[PDB]
């Protein structure tokens, strides 16, 4: 039942802006944490950010505090994330997956038990 | 610091006139004698508790009021700018320091909720009474020529309601608000409880005076017999009781033959077990990892 | 900007609007055949066009179809019970009308929410919005869910496909406490002195005679009793 | 005293109520007042 | 931050023989309530990638019942009892104590 | 446990006054009905409760204030 | 059948299968005011 | 005695009962109860 959706994501000049947007179609993400993956081809994956719920608490990766731009909508269950200033290592599998964590010691960043479908950016 | 404060801490009860007349009234009221905190740059931090009574005797100009206060709630900040008054339920950032600096204890108006602007309030003593009820939050005031500002000082005053705030906030803690400033005033610090009153109205339709109806034993007979000067007598004033304390109270059906049992049977041949007469334990089916599905319908798993 | 507002709460963290200070028409909320239930208490729906009162709340909320039963003075079930409570001296109405257009879509609807999950019974006017997990079982959980470890809010679910009483039916519950301002139209006649008239004095009702007092009052001061709920003096509102 | 009754004052519960269960109310008002004049009126036998 | 290890990387196993996975941490991840916080997850060949285990020990939604993983403190051990041509994937372990979310470099299990 | 047990009322009553009028004094004495009062000044315990706040004397008079069983304030 | 009627009267018409909850005394709605009221002291009964 | 309530020890009908039902059959008790307490008055006033 539960599923999520991606868009965007493609060839981009590097130095400029992007847009990948996710929407939730079966879930309370209101009440659910949210997180954000960044996967190249060729090693594993490197967490980027995270958020709260309602907005508020927003975290950031070493290599990315500024460079990426969170935003969330409650309204029209959609996830965005605003790019800035685009790398050629920025290269990767972006795709939003969720986290469990609702309680007070579950640390929004931790269990992650569903991931999204997946889209691959090209900065070239 | 322990004070007397004598008989303040009276108010209009209502917005209902009455004239010669003895009327009981049970309301949020400072205790008469009570133990006042005397407080004299210099302001602490101290909590409301359903009610305040603020007493004062020019560098004093208003109050911040809230839970936090700061941006993780709601709150209010009145303050006099010695023309009209600025009430604000906005919502703030952090106010370290509390003080007009041009002002800082105006920490920033974001999301902000509520505004007023009315009548400002204006040796003397100056007592005012907060409190919060039915979502309301409503003041008292009156100001009175006095001398004996090295004490507290003796004499009787009725409060009138002067504005009333449809807010319906948690507030739980409160300052003054005095501008850092580099004279010495004192100002004193009341708290109300709901403890009945006999008011006596006047021909000019004002309090004179009043009892304080748990203040003394005499004053239970003065509330219980409606007036002021009690004869001589026995006077039969009120019951009492000593109140209960740490209240006390005074077969296994086979469930390990249902659950924990070796052969059962196909969904065509299914069983059934008629169980009664036993005295059953649902927190030992309740607790259990194993049971990757749980559900029923018409009864709670846990009230079971 | 009640009724017809856009977005309504959730029944957990439901929103408030105070109504103060105007003239309120009911003639055109008993007056329309889209609201399905309109059941008062403490007043009359035809005779709330002449009943003034100090101030009006509104309380807005989506809930099913089925349990707008629940919202009614000394009512049991869920809803009742943690999310909204209303008292057994409640005074004012609740009214109900289907949303199945604007509320409920096609694979579910999941932003309507309600807490299932609670340790004690509400209080009447108390509302919570709190997010800490439920502990069901034995163990603490320690803000971590799992078994015995229930997040105590989750959604509705709202499908067009299923039944009327499971459809979203947005209730908005009004209030009434009885210095009165909220109060429909009646022409203010002129003050009619020393003859025995049937007065209505801002809602205060009565009959009787009209001198003019004496007797000094006080800014704050709305009318006057002398003894026992008698209404001696009174002030025009105007 | 409103003896369980919504208010104490009788023209206000007439002003407010549909006839069907101001019936009740009123009715309820009655009780408790009959009940308080016959109190009075016993007691006055007995002192006169 | 937590220096992170996978060892072995390359894991050639036979199908029907168990395999023993490992992660290590530098810090404890043992929090005051008692509780393991590191997590265990396996990516398919361009299938996105699941948890497998939680918090240590306990069933996430859909695992089945022949994964469990082990350990206390700095040293865990993941393992399945069986493994098949369905079990093939690139393990990784991950953290939620500090503020970077540390992957690991990724254990290959191989068929043979 | 099949012990037998017995159940008495815990101790109620009505508490009086003794006052000699305001215009008089403001002193008050305060008696508690049928109470034998270790539990809640000079304590005075009569077959018609027990009395807090008066005095007690050995000479007797022709008294005003009556209290119960020939002791009178 | 063991009751004897000075008069009785039979109503008949034809109303929504919601609105079979007005016919009663003392309620409102739109058949139970506009359309068809019965009377408080209503000594009979409906059949639908 | 019930007086017509459900049961007349107080604290089993406001524990298996809702409060809604239960202010009713408090309220049975209470005019039960002090209709007797006033009879005993009454009487006590004569023989007095
Ligand atoms: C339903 C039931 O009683 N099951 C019992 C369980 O409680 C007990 O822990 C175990 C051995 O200790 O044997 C089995
Ligand atoms: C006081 O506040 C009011 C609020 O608008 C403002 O108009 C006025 O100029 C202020 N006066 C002073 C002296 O600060
Ligand atoms: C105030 O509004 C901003 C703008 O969206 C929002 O980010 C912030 O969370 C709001 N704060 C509160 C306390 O509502
Ligand atoms: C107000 O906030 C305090 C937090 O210190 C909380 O304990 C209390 O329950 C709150 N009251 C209401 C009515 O929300
Ligand atoms: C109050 O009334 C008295 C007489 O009833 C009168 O003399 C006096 O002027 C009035 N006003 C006051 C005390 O302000
Ligand atoms: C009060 O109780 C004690 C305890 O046994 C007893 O010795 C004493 O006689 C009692 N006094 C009266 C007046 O009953
Ligand atoms: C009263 O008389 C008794 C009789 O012996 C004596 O014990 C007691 O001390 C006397 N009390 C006073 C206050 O003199």
């Amino acid at each position: 039942e539960v599923q999520l959706l991606e868009s965007g994501g493609g060839v981009v000049q590097p130095g400029g802006s992007l847009r990948l947007s996710c929407a939730a179609s079966g879930f309370a993400f209101t009440t659910y944490a949210m997180n954000w993956v960044r996967q190249a081809p060729g090693r594993g994956l490197e967490w980027v950010s995270a958020i709260s719920d309602g907005g508020g608490s927003a975290y950031y990766a070493d290599s990315v505090k500024g460079r990426f731009t969170i935003s969330r909508d409650n309204s029209k269950n959609t996830l965005y994330l605003q790019m800035n200033s685009l790398r050629a290592e920025d290269t990767a599998v972006y795709y939003c997956a969720k986290t469990r964590g609702r309680g007070l010691y579950d640390y929004v960043w931790g269990s992650k038990d569903y991931w999204g479908q997946g889209t691959l950016v090209t900065v070239s | 610091a322990y004070t007397n404060s004598f008989t303040r801490g009276v108010y209009y009860p209502d917005k209902v006139f009455r004239s010669s007349v003895l009327h009981s009234t049970q309301d949020l009221f400072l205790p008469f004698f009570s133990n006042v905190t005397w407080f004299h740059f210099d302001n602490p931090v101290l909590p409301f508790n359903d009610g305040v009574y603020f007493a004062s005797t020019n560098i004093i100009r208003g109050w911040i009021f809230g839970t936090t206060l700061d941006s993780k709630t709601q709150s209010l900040l009145i303050v006099n700018n010695a023309t009209n008054v600025v009430i604000k339920v906005c919502e703030f950032q952090f106010c370290n320091d509390p003080f007009l600096g041009e002002f800082r204890v105006y920490s920033s108006a974001n999301n902000c909720t509520f505004e007023y602007v009315s009548q400002p309030f204006l040796k003397n003593l100056r007592e005012f009474v907060f409190k919060n009820i039915d979502g309301y939050f409503k003041i008292y005031s009156k100001h009175t020529p006095i001398n004996l500002v090295r004490d507290l000082p003796q004499g009787f005053s009725a409060l009138e309601p002067l504005v009333d705030l449809p807010i319906g906030i948690n507030i739980t803690r409160f300052q003054t608000l005095l501008a850092l400033h580099r004279g010495a005033a004192a100002y004193y610090v009341g708290y109300l409880q709901p403890r009945t009153f006999l008011l006596k109205y006047n021909e000019n339709g004002t309090i004179t005076d009043a009892v304080d109806c748990a203040l003394d034993p005499l004053s239970e007979t003065k509330c219980t017999l409606k007036s002021f000067t009690v004869e001589k007598g026995i006077y039969q004033t009120s019951n009492f009781r000593v109140q209960p304390t740490e209240s006390i109270v005074r077969n296994l059906c086979p469930f390990g033959e249902v659950f924990n049992a070796t052969r059962f049977a196909s969904v065509y041949a299914w069983n059934r077990k008629r169980i009664s007469n036993c005295v059953a334990d649902y927190s030992v089916l309740y607790n259990s990892a194993s049971f990757s599905t749980f559900k029923c319908y018409g009864v709670s798993p846990t009230k079971l | 900007e009640v009724f017809n507002a856009t977005r309504f709460a959730s029944v957990y963290a439901w929103n408030r609007k105070r109504i103060s200070n105007c003239v309120a028409d009911y003639s055109v909320l008993y007056n329309s055949a889209s609201f399905s239930t309109f059941k008062c208490y403490g007043v009359s729906p035809t005779k709330l066009n002449d009943l003034c009162f100090t101030n009006v709340y509104a309380d807005s909320f989506v809930i099913r179809g089925d349990e707008v039963r629940q919202i009614a003075p000394g009512q049991t079930g869920k809803i009742a019970d943690y999310n909204y409570k209303l008292p057994d001296d409640f005074t004012g109405c609740v009214i109900a009308w289907n949303s199945n257009n604007l509320d409920s879509k096609v694979g579910g609807n999941y932003n309507y929410l309600y807490r299932l999950f609670r340790k004690s019974n509400l209080k009447p006017f108390e509302r919570d919005i709190s997010t800490e997990i439920y502990q069901a079982g034995s163990t603490p959980c320690n803000g971590v869910e799992g078994f015995n470890c229930y997040f105590p809010l989750q959604s509705y679910g709202f499908q067009p496909t299923n039944g009327v009483g499971y459809q979203p039916y947005r209730v908005v519950v009004l209030s009434f406490e009885l210095p009165a301002t909220v109060c429909g139209p009646k022409k203010s006649t002129n003050l009619v002195k020393n003859k025995c008239v049937n007065f209505n004095f801002n809602g205060l009702t009565g009959t009787g005679v009209l001198t003019e007092s004496n007797k000094k009052f006080l800014p704050f001061q709305q009318f006057g009793r002398d003894i026992a709920d008698t209404t001696d003096a009174v002030r025009d509102p105007q | 005293s409103n003896f369980g009754a919504i208010s104490s004052v009788l023209n206000d519960i007439l002003s407010r109520l549909d006839p069907p269960e101001a019936e009740v109310q009123i009715d309820r008002l009655i009780t408790g007042r009959l009940q308080s004049l016959q109190t009075y009126v016993t007691q006055q036998l007995i002192r006169a | 931050d937590i220096v992170m290890t996978q060892s072995p990387l390359s894991l050639p196993v036979t199908p029907g023989e168990p395999a023993s996975i490992s992660c290590r941490s530098s810090q404890s991840l043992l929090h005051s309530n008692g509780y393991n916080y590191l997590d265990w997850y396996l990516q398919k060949p361009g299938q996105s990638p699941q948890l497998l285990i939680y918090l240590g020990s306990n069933r996430a939604s859909g695992v089945p019942d022949r994964f469990s993983g082990s350990g206390s403190g700095t040293d865990f051990t993941l393992k399945i009892s069986r493994v098949e041509a369905e079990d093939v994937g690139v393990y990784y372990c991950m953290q939620a104590l500090q503020t970077p979310g540390t992957f690991g470099q990724g254990t290959r299990l191989e068929i043979k | 446990t099949l012990e037998i047990l017995d159940i008495t009322p815990c101790s109620f009553g009505g508490v009086s006054v003794i006052t000699p009028g305001t215009n008089t004094s403001n002193q008050v004495a305060v008696l508690y009905q049928d109470v034998n009062c270790t539990e809640v000044s000079n304590v005075f315990q009569t077959r018609a409760g027990c009395l807090i706040g008066a005095e007690h004397v050995n000479n007797s008079y022709e008294c005003d204030i009556p209290i119960g069983a020939g002791i009178c304030a």
